[PDB]
This record gives C-alpha cells, structure tokens and sequence, in this order.
C-alpha cells in the first residue's frame, strides 16, 4: 500500500541525508514557488501509524490545519516536508521517529519510536 | 497533542 511504497520508493528530503523523511509527489502543484519561513500554511492531511491505524485527519474535521512554517509548531517532518511543496501539491511523507515524536510518542494514538505516514495537501500559503 | 510539537 501507500506507506510501503513511500518507504521503498520515496526520496530523501532531509538536509542530513539520513533517510528520516521520504517524500513522493502525488499531485503536482502550481508554478515553482514554495512557502517561506514564517508563512502561514494551510494544509489538509491524513496520518497512519505502522500498525495501519488512521490516527488523525483534517478532512474529517471540515477545516484545514494552519501553522507558521519553520517555527517548530509541528513535527520536524512537516516543517521539512511542507517547505518543499507548491500550492496545490499533494505528497506522501514517511517520517522516522527522530523527525516526529521520538521515544516520547504522543498520547493518545502515537506510540514510542513510531514511524508515521502522512498524505498532505498544501492548500495555500501566505506571508 | 498531534499535530503539534
């Protein structure tokens, strides 16, 4: 399935080249510009655990998730991954725990040492 | 909580 495919076929987008965040572009977005640090970014997402459980989805809440890019308001994988996206793009991210919640995990759904899968759509970005 | 931290 999609988690396996991005695990085996994704591109390493980390600056360290440590395979901690792999990405596949599923839907090409618009033009060439990516957001800049500090921009308000609006995303839709779906997250799955390695046991197959869906642990979150913005679609189901009927509102996008909004954060300021590059400020550590989200897991590292999201700061790194969204920074690579164009407006309108959909990608898959496969995130090792060092770029997510590490040994701590995150109650209720995310265990310790969890590799996470996400589908992310970048709806918009603005300064 | 997710999707924060």
């Amino acid at each position: 399935g999609a988690p396996a495919t991005v695990t085996e076929q994704g591109e390493d987008i980390t600056s360290k080249k440590d395979r901690g965040v792999l990405k596949i572009v599923k839907r090409v977005g618009n033009g060439e510009e990516t957001p800049m640090i500090g921009d308000k970014v609006y995303v839709h997402y779906k997250g799955k655990l390695s046991n197959g459980k869906k642990f979150d989805s913005s679609h189901d809440r009927n509102e996008p998730f909004v954060f300021s890019l590059g400020k550590g308001q989200v897991i590292k994988a999201w700061d790194i991954g969204v920074a690579t996206m164009k407006k309108g793009e959909i990608c898959h991210l496969l995130c090792k725990p060092e770029y997510a919640y590490g040994s701590a995990g995150s109650l209720p759904k995310i265990p310790s040492n969890a590799t996470l899968f996400f589908e992310i759509e970048l709806l918009d970005f603005k300064g | 909580s997710f999707p924060f931290t």
